[PDB]
RNA sequence: CCAGAUCUUAAAGAUCAAAAGGAGCAGGUAUCAAGCACACCUAUAACGGUAGCUCAUAACGCCUUGCUCAACCACACCCC
């Protein structure tokens, strides 16, 4: 019967769920570390934009916010 | 030529769009006048109820 | 007698996109192309500029082009001849009555 | 918006003769304030059509839809103002307003005339379907906004560098 | 005739009909509305066709 | 569509065809979805004015690769 595919689905997901849980913080440290090169590398794409146009300096009154950042 | 031919052919269709459409538009006259009757037949009776 | 041009197209007809850009409208001209696996024809949309001198383009009009004998720029190359379906206000060519899709806005049958 | 009078005869009881030789007591009785929030709608429905419509009695028309569909969609919002929570009327008022959007859409590529009228007298406004339906995510507005921007400081350094420069190879000419 | 091209309109007039627009701003408009599918290829052949001489000596 | 180069000669015919242009056709990938000035008007060939243009029918990116063959496109040590 289709219970031999839903029984190995559950097993796959009841172990996936035990590596989260024992290397929590490692993901953690991971996905901060992504989301600042995430962030960075939006600045050097802004950065482009302005240097390619001519300008020396950011227009005045721009500062670039930190949109990937914990927020509510 | 056969641009004027093409110019004489639809002048003869459209003189037989016209006399067709006044045989609709008798028709519709007929179709207004039957809607008229039932309509007021209908508009006197639901003005007794309400008196 | 030398008004030639070099496009492909000398007389297209196509539909109203816009009129956002001063004196010239964006109009899409569709064709019929031929599938070569299902042997079935299908619409290809492509876009064109054409330049309006009286500003009468209405979006949702259908418009015949000419081409442009000298080009105006890299995009401008034809230039609008007649408003063939003026957008709610259409006229039967036939008749040469105001209609409004199926129903006749004047009858034709009616001259007083 | 319409407000209809308190003491009016609700739509029904108008046309039968010998009403205001009646009391004070059966006028009371027959008037709006005896009457349900539905006898209301039929009163806005019977004023507004005979304010725009051109025929009232032709009912199948485009344009005398669009009026009842107003009606309704009036009622829905005033009913959504206070009760704010309720999803089920939220959902008929956004359809409510998409099916007299695409009606409108219709009367306007048979009848312009009739359009632009029933557009200027119920205050509806008229918007074309922007193409490309996108989420504006945060990123896209930060970077559009930018954009924007920078081709605002180009045009400052161009247009000052059109009077500056032009002027000092002037100032050579002029002396 | 791969290099002309086709386009349809759905209902925007009460009266069936074909127009052509030739390269001389000439329009050719052909009335249809109780012909049938075979007529109007014999209508077309006829006022803008080729004749089949021009075809076999082409 | 074709300037220009060359040949022939009664200066108007022909051979090759730059640049520019488009009815249509044209590798893989959308886990590349937004590109960021890519538009237009006036007269000037300036200035001034409008705020637009391309794109889920695949823009903008990335990877692989000579070809649709009387032949065509490209390179001539490297820094296109
Ligand atoms: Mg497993
Ligand atoms: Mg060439
Ligand atoms: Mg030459
Ligand atoms: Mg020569
Ligand atoms: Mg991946
Ligand atoms: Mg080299």
């Amino acid at each position: 019967k289709n219970i031999l595919k839903i029984r190995r689905r559950k097993m796959n997901h009841h172990k996936y769920r035990k590596l989260v849980k024992r290397t929590r913080f490692l993901r953690r440290k991971v996905r901060e570390g992504r989301l600042r090169q995430k962030q960075v590398k939006f600045e050097r794409d802004l950065k482009r934009i302005w240097q390619k146009a001519g300008l020396k300096e950011a227009p005045a009154g721009w500062q670039t916010p930190k949109i990937y950042l914990k927020n509510q | 030529e056969l641009m004027a031919w093409n110019q004489a052919e639809n002048q003869r269709l459209h003189e037989l769009r016209l006399a067709r459409l006044r045989q609709e538009a008798l028709e519709q006259e007929r179709r207004q006048a039957e809607e008229a009757v039932l309509q007021a037949r209908e508009a006197q009776a639901w003005a007794q109820l309400k008196e | 007698s030398i008004a030639r041009s070099s496009v492909h197209a000398k007389w297209v007809v196509g539909k109203v996109i816009g009129t956002a850009m001063q004196k010239t409208a964006k109009v899409r001209v569709t064709r019929l192309v031929l599938d070569p696996y299902l042997l079935k024809y299908f619409n290809k949309r492509k876009t064109y500029f054409a330049h309006d001198a009286l500003q009468q383009c209405t979006v949702g009009d259908i418009v015949l082009l000419k081409a442009l004998p000298v080009p105006r720029t890299k995009h401008v190359k034809h230039e609008l001849a007649e408003i063939i379906f003026k957008v709610g206000q259409v006229i039967d060519p036939v008749t040469g009555k105001p209609c409004a899709g199926t129903t006749y806005l004047e009858s034709p049958i009616s001259p007083e | 918006q319409d407000d209809p009078p308190p003491s009016m005869l609700l739509l029904d009881y108008q046309n039968v003769p010998g009403i205001h030789k009646v009391d004070d007591v059966v006028k009371r009785l027959l008037s709006l304030e005896m009457a349900n929030q539905k006898e209301k709608l039929k009163i806005k429905k019977m004023q507004l059509m005979n304010k725009v419509l051109e025929n009232p009695e032709d009912t199948s028309s485009l344009e005398a839809r669009i009026v009842a569909l107003t009606v309704k969609i009036r009622n829905y919002e005033e009913h959504m103002q206070k009760h704010r929570k309720d999803k089920a009327h939220k959902r008929f008022l956004l359809m409510s307003i998409d099916q007299r959007k695409k009606m409108l859409k219709n009367l306007r590529e048979t009848n312009y005339a009739v359009f632009e009228k029933i557009c200027k007298e119920l205050g509806i406004e008229y918007t074309f379907p922007p193409p490309y339906h996108r989420k504006a995510h945060r990123r896209w507005v930060t970077k559009k906004a930018l954009c924007t921007q920078v081709f605002r400081e180009v045009q400052k350094l161009k247009k000052q560098k059109r009077a500056l420069r032009a002027a000092a190879v002037a100032a050579h000419k002029q002396g | 005739n791969p290099w002309v091209q086709i386009t349809m309109f759905k209902n925007m007039t009460p009266s069936p009909f074909l127009r052509f627009y030739l390269d001389s701003g000439e329009q050719v408009l052909v009335d249809v509305e109780s012909k049938s599918n075979k007529e109007i290829v014999e209508h077309i052949r006829k006022i803008l066709g080729k004749n089949e001489e021009t075809l076999e000596k082409e």
